[PDB]
DNA sequence: CGTTTCATTGTTGTTCTTAGTATATA
DNA sequence: TATATACTAAGAAC
């Protein structure tokens, strides 16, 4: 997939003044565009960015005219984002003293897209305009503009100082015009395409999520020996690691090729050096001694397999397996290979039967040849959009461990007295992060942890920024929004003072 | 027990003419049975607990050597870490030709005295220096009365055996086989810790397993703190680990010596030698290059001091199976660090169990690690089958995935089935029932790798080529369910594949 | 006063890294 | 036909 980005900011005069209690739309949307460029910089996505800082005291645009396409400075055309562009935006921008129309800039960016998005392969186009709606605009080309946006496949969004839920009549009629235009583009849902500037901060503050496409792995779901079904396996949860590694580079020269991580194999006697990649043969420890195994004998005596071999070993009760024992690296999602409906309905029969009879399947698994086989739970899942089945590694016997762990109900030496018990009751009721809402028993899960970005990547991108935007400078601390993000929502902490206080007088806390 | 200590098992077989050639029939032989048992258990212990100690020592023989130069005692291989050099020594005796070798090298089996046998095997345990976790002696005999002739020998036998019982050493016999004379109340009810002619206790010593174990090994102790002031001591333990094959060691091609890898890094422009301070980390973004300290590339992870951060609590239905991320772990208090914290741990566990509610936490296993979100879902203990620990009581560690893990699925529409197919699938899924047990299966790869390891260690006449329950038993599925595959075909299958 | 013995502190296993090979996709 | 994108599978580091 591909996308084209053309941001449009105004550099007029009105945004140079605002209420002293709130930052001006100039600097507000300025921080917004800065950190948006940050987003599409860190993400390696092939999105190409262009900038139009219209409302200029001059006019530097390919469509310059006396009154047609006037007061526009195209910052740079539709190419890849890069740091120096961000720095120049942070610096080169200047407060203005003029006022200019935005439909002008909209058509200018339209022409840029029509002039470049066909010269290079593209799939979907986006136009974004930031302004304060203090312009003098005529509704002449709006029909034609929206027509071209439909034909050129460009989505228009507007971002405005006011909130939908104190502006000039100029701004008010501009807002009505904006509503008309957006509805004239998509429909009644055009209301959602209206955006303020504070909510832009709220919805944008986090760094870009690391989206990760999976692989269409089709497999033959085998049950018995005569009921093969094409099954499409997909990954659901994977411990995500950064894409490209920390390249090791020499100081004061900063070239990668100037370093060799060559390995040399020696002998313990007199430091004799062994020839690197043919005199060594891999051994193994069998008690005291070492057995000269090898690589060729490895490939000859290694265990073999037929291949995909996703074959059902059998069916079992839900409680017959447990949460604890789930031994997977990753959790697959088991869906039908598309375009074969009969397979899908057969799988649906499977899933629903397992669900109502709370039965669970156990299937031999293997991603492919030369890979270790795998046995684990095949759990079925139901969603109103679609039924689901998921596969997880469950342990082999050597993988399971056993421990005594002397029990606790023998607490004649610990003695949880009733005062402590009802104290802990007061706690676990009072710090209850989740509490029922909307009478639908959707508890107060304002800590889902499922929508929350991984702070590791957040810190990594923040570091790369802070030491990219600057030359050598010391690192900053954790941005407070990250900490507020990681910490529980405040009200839970507020409710917690009294119960923890009653804890501190009821237990021993030796050093 | 003390972890660095190790298990020690000594082997001791009646070498008299009694069972050397008992062979009432021609299908077994007690010496060919005892040596088979020793070989099997010892090869299993090779892979299982290679750190432990074994020894084999025969009594009643005619040749002599031991620590004290006594009569009719032979220490075949002393107490030491197990190894192939002794697999072969034991194997040298397996066979009718092998028993001929054994008899004409050590003896037909002379007179003996189990007093002196207990005296001498005690010396063996005393000798070795490593601390011992458990100490067990296995006899191999069927002369259920060692001597009804000299009562003084038998009195000294009770005395010395009781001493060994009080020096920290256990003793055990499996009654192998005898025509009559298959009782333990005759002189042995006071020795070992109704009866028949063969021991079930020796059959399991042929179960021939290649598992491996680690003791009660705390993965990491972290101080769970309820808030900024209340802190309790928790030992993060591991209950499933996904064992990998033991890491191979690089050996020299003829000399089989260790090769002591010596990887390094140095310059290409000059023949210098870069030192760890002399290198910088780097990335490439936005067509511009980045530099940071090797120190800084790990400072970019400093997020919280080690420990556990409890925030609130959740209903166990909201914690979903659908979003497993990593192997779970276990939570159990460790009394050593914060005295009395076990009480608060127990209080939290009991009360959370009572109100059927989860506990959420931030987990920072060590320094330089970003935190994840983990659920302290309590676990009740179950012992019902034989009053032995099955599910340890405490808390899970159900790691909760971060947003960057969801892996947005390529949406496809759904098609309901008709209740006829699901009604027959009810019988389908019923028929293929089988109870699942946690230890039901084995890795074919790990097992086969270990097997090939013994095969090469010994050059035993073929590798074992173990067949393992991982492969399905196809005939069973074709039979016990019937031909209902064609029923579901005629229900929901058009001609195309 | 010298010699011997014993007990304890350093010991690591695990995770992450890079590799390598893998393939289809554009 | 080229390019990278994926994976697993290694490694060693700590």
């Amino acid at each position: 997939n591909k996308a084209a980005v053309v941001l449009c900011m105004d550099v007029g005069f009105t945004m140079s003044n605002s209420i002293p209690g709130i930052e001006s739309p100039f600097e507000q949307a300025k921080k917004v565009i800065t950190m948006f460029v940050q987003r599409q910089v860190f993400a390696e996505n092939k999105d190409e960015i262009a900038l139009v800082l219209f409302g200029t005291d001059g006019t530097d645009n390919p469509l310059s005219g006396g009154d047609q396409y006037q007061n526009i400075t195209v910052h740079r055309h539709l190419m890849l984002p890069d740091f120096d562009l961000l720095e120049d935006i942070e610096s080169k921008i200047q407060p203005g003293s003029q006022q200019a129309d935005f439909l002008d800039a909209l058509i200018v960016s339209m022409d840029v897209i029509q002039h470049e998005t066909i010269g290079k392969k593209f799939e979907k186009r986006h136009i974004e305009i930031f302004t304060d709606l203090s312009s003098r605009f005529s509704k002449s080309q709006l029909d034609i503009i929206i027509h071209s946006l439909k034909k050129c496949d460009i989505s228009l969004q507007f971002f405005l100082p006011f909130s939908l839920g104190g502006i000039t009549e100029q701004q008010k009629e501009g807002l009505e015009i904006v509503k008309m235009v957006m509805i004239s583009l998509e429909g009644e849902d055009g209301l959602d395409e209206i955006y303020s500037f504070s909510e832009s901060l709220r919805k944008l503050c986090v760094f870009k999520k690391i989206e990760r496409h999976s692989i269409h792995w089709p497999c033959r779901l085998t049950i018995g020996s005569n009921l093969s079904i094409r099954i499409a396996a997909y990954k659901s949860i994977l411990q995500e690691r950064v894409k490209k590694t920390w390249t090791v580079v020499d100081a004061k020269t900063l070239k990668k090729e100037d370093i060799q991580k060559e390995t040399v194999y020696c002998l313990n006697d007199d430091d004799e050096t062994e020839v690197l990649k043919e005199d060594i043969i891999q051994g193994f420890r069998y008690g005291s001694d070492i057995v000269p195994f090898s690589k060729v004998d490895e490939e000859q005596m290694k265990y073999k397999s037929e291949g995909k071999c996703f074959s059902v070993l059998g069916f079992c009760k839900s409680s017959q397996v447990q949460r604890r024992f789930f031994m997977g690296n990753q959790v697959l999602k088991v869906f039908a290979a598309r375009d074969d409906e009969a397979a899908a309905v057969a799988l649906s029969s499977l899933i629903h039967a397992l669900d109502d009879l709370d039965m669970v399947a156990i299937v031999r698994y293997a991603y492919d040849k030369r890979a270790n086989p795998q046995v684990g739970v095949a759990f079925p899942h139901i969603k109103h959009n679609y039924e689901c089945l998921v596969y997880v590694q469950l342990p082999f016997m050597e993988d399971l461990r056993q421990y005594m762990f002397s029990s606790l109900k023998n607490s004649k030496k610990y003695a949880p007295t009733e005062a402590q018990l009802n104290a802990v009751d007061a706690l676990i009721d009072s710090m209850s992060l989740a509490k029922k809402d909307e009478k639908t028993d959707t508890l107060e899960d304002l800590f889902p942890t499922t929508k929350i970005p991984n702070p590791r990547f957040q810190r990594l991108f923040q570091c790369l920024l802070h030491r990219a935007l600057h030359p050598r400078e010391p690192l900053p601390p954790i941005q407070q929004h990250i900490w507020n993000m990681l910490n529980p929502p405040a009200e839970v902490t507020t409710k917690s003072q009294i119960p923890l206080s009653k804890i501190k007088t009821l237990f021993p806390l030796i050093e | 027990y003390k972890y660095s200590g190790r298990d020690s098992l000594i082997f001791l077989v009646d070498a008299s003419k009694a069972m050397f050639e008992s062979q009432s029939e021609d299908e077994l032989t007690p010496f060919d049975m005892s040596i088979q048992c020793i070989q099997s258990v010892y090869i299993s212990k090779i892979i299982s607990s290679d750190r432990d100690l074994l020894a084999v020592v025969f009594y009643g023989t005619e040749k002599d050597k031991n620590s004290v130069n006594f009569k009719n005692i032979y220490v075949l291989q002393e107490l030491d870490n197990p190894g192939a050099k002794r697999i072969l020594e034991l194997d040298q005796f397996k066979g009718q030709q092998g028993q001929k070798r054994f008899q004409d090298m050590m003896g037909h089996g002379s007179d003996y005295s189990l007093s002196e046998v207990l005296w001498v095997c005690a010396n063996l345990f005393s000798d070795v220096q490593f601390k011992m976790s458990h100490k067990r002696i296995m006899l191999f005999t069927n002369e259920d009365n060692p001597h009804g002739n000299d009562s003084a020998k038998a009195s000294r036998a009770r005395t010395k055996a009781g001493d060994l019982r009080d020096t920290g050493i256990f003793l055990d016999l499996m009654h192998l086989k005898k025509p009559g004379g298959f009782d333990i109340s005759l002189f042995y009810r006071d020795i070992i810790s109704v009866h028949f002619e063969e021991s079930s206790k020796l059959e399991d010593l042929l179960r021939k397993v290649r598992a491996k174990e680690t003791r009660k090994r705390a993965l990491s102790r972290l101080k769970l703190k309820l808030n900024k002031d209340i802190v309790i001591s928790v030992g993060i333990y591991n209950l499933v680990q996904k064992a990998l094959k033991p890491p191979p060691i690089k050996l020299y091609r003829e000399t089989n010596e260790p090769v002591k890898t010596k990887t390094r890094t140095f310059n290409t422009s000059t023949g210098g030698l870069l030192l760890p301070s002399d290198t910088k980390r780097s990335q490439i973004y936005g067509s511009r290059q980045i530099i940071l300290e090797k120190e800084e590339t790990e400072e970019l992870k400093r997020f919280d001091d080690p420990g556990l951060m409890l925030m609130g609590f959740k209903p166990l239905v909201l914690l979903k199976k659908h979003h497993y991320l990593r192997p779970s772990l276990f939570v159990y208090p460790e009394e050593s660090l914060v005295i009395g914290s076990s009480t608060l741990f127990s209080a939290l566990l009991i009360k959370c169990l009572e109100k059927e509610v989860a506990a959420l936490c931030r987990y920072t296993p060590r320094r330089n690690i970003p935190p994840y979100f983990v659920a302290l879902v309590p676990q009740e203990e179950e012992l019902d089958d034989q009053k032995i620990q099955v599910t340890p009581p405490g808390f899970q560690l159900v790691f909760l995935p971060f947003a960057d893990d969801k892996r947005k699925m390529p949406f496809t529409e759904k098609i309901m089935a008709t209740p006829e197919q699901v009604g027959k699938m009810k019988a389908i899924v019923e028929k293929l029932r089988f109870t699942y047990r946690s230890d039901s299966f084995e890795n074919p790869v790990l097992q086969q790798h270990f097997r090939n390891l013994e095969a090469l260690a010994l050059d035993l006449m073929e590798p074992e080529q173990a067949v393992d329950l991982t492969l399905p038993k196809v005939e069973a599925m074709n039979k016990r369910l019937g031909s209902l595959v064609d029923e579901f075909k005629e229900l929901v299958y058009p001609p195309d594949y």
